[PDB]
């Protein structure tokens, strides 16, 4: 669990900083501090990881 | 020499882009199914009160 920073669904793209949990082969993220999650992979053994290199 | 190159790499663009469309279909499915909201989006603030920017 930890800090990870993403990109937001407005028009511009613009980056944003969220709390992100690996549990039970799924990822999640949290909304606000004691207040239900939101999915962001809905399972991880049918996920493939990107290292980016050309970034 | 191109005509293969180009090819190999639309064949994985398709499945990649299949994969992509798949992932983003049930993403499109899970907002509408129980967290999209009804209350009107909040104007957000930027650049502290002397940029205000909203």
């Amino acid at each position: 669990e930890g800090h990870l920073f993403k990109r937001a669904s407005n028009a511009f793209k613009t980056w944003s900083r969220r709390w992100f949990t690996i549990q039970s082969n799924q990822l999640v993220y949290q909304k606000k501090y004691k207040d239900p999650v939101t999915v962001v992979v809905d399972d991880l053994r049918l996920c493939t990881v990107k290292l980016c290199p050309d970034s | 020499q191109y005509r293969k190159e180009l090819g190999a790499q639309l064949h994985q663009l398709v499945l990649n882009s299949a994969r992509e469309k798949r992932d983003m279909e049930q993403r499109h499915v899970l907002l509408k199914q129980k967290e999209l909201g009804g209350e009107e989006p909040e104007p957000s603030l930027r650049e502290g009160p002397g940029g205000l920017v909203m």
